């Protein structure tokens, strides 16, 4: 009766209450990529490092 | 993303999360030090190993 009329009403008069996507992007964090795919310096590269330090350190084992 | 009912963005980032997939290459940049550091190390090595066996004996 009164469940019909109000049942009827609201459906048919507003469905759904209006929204849009665009605003929503503004109010949540957007991807961003990470910076740089990197690449590891070579380490110790050569043997600079090496003749120095045979040099630097001749210290034996004792 | 069947979670999201304003899906198209799970679209958008799934394909630059496929995009940017090699997101860090190859390393391998231990072969040329590792080597030459292995040549004075060994040099080294079998020289003390020589020496110190060589007194043993002695």
């Amino acid at each position: 009766n009164v469940i019909q009329d109000l049942y009827l009403r609201e459906l048919k008069d507003t469905k759904l209450a209006p929204s849009t996507l665009q605003d929503a992007e503004g109010n949540v964090k957007p991807w961003n990529p990470p910076q740089k795919p990197n690449l590891p310096e070579l380490e110790l590269q050569g043997p600079e490092a090496l003749k120095a330090y045979t040099e630097q350190n001749v210290e034996t084992a004792h | 993303r069947s979670v999201l009912k304003n899906t198209s963005v799970i679209d958008k980032i799934e394909s630059y999360v496929k995009q940017y997939k090699p997101v860090k290459i190859d390393a391998s940049k231990q072969l040329q030090v590792i080597e030459s550091f292995e040549k004075h190390a060994m040099t080294n090595a079998k020289e003390t190993e020589s020496l110190v066996s060589k007194e043993l004996k002695d």
